[PDB]
């Protein structure tokens, strides 16, 4: 109940962040693959393309 | 360099390259260096001229 001359310390401060931000992308992208999609021809069931 | 291929998933076309087909005999000029490693099933190429 009684406190002297001097520093004490009591607690941490802490700056909390106010907004959060995330930009994994730039813009819209697509890579070719559209080929299995458009190909000259195609694999039977038996034997199929993966 | 092949007859002909059967079924793959993979087909990727880099940068294009300019080359000279002119062979000679002379003493070299340029040097290049290539790494290829294959770690958890994926490919790495490293090179620098
Ligand atoms: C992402 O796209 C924008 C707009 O096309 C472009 O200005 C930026 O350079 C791109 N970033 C890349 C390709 O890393
Ligand atoms: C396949 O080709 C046609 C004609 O070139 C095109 O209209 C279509 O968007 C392509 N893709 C698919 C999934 O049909
Ligand atoms: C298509 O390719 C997969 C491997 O990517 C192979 O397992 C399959 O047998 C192939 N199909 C044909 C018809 O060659």
């Amino acid at each position: 109940f009684t406190v002297e001359k001097g520093i004490y310390q009591t607690s941490n401060f802490r700056v909390q962040p106010t907004e959060s931000i995330v930009r994994f992308p730039n813009i819209t992208n697509l890579c070719p693959f559209g080929e299995v999609f458009n190909a000259t021809r195609f694999a039977s069931v038996y034997a199929w393309n993966r | 360099v092949y007859s002909s291929a059967n079924n793959c998933t993979f087909e990727y076309v880099s940068q294009p390259f300019l080359m000279d087909l002119e062979g000679k005999q002379g003493n070299f000029k340029n040097l290049r260096e290539f790494v290829f490693k294959n770690i958890d099933g994926y490919f790495k190429i490293y090179s620098k001229h």
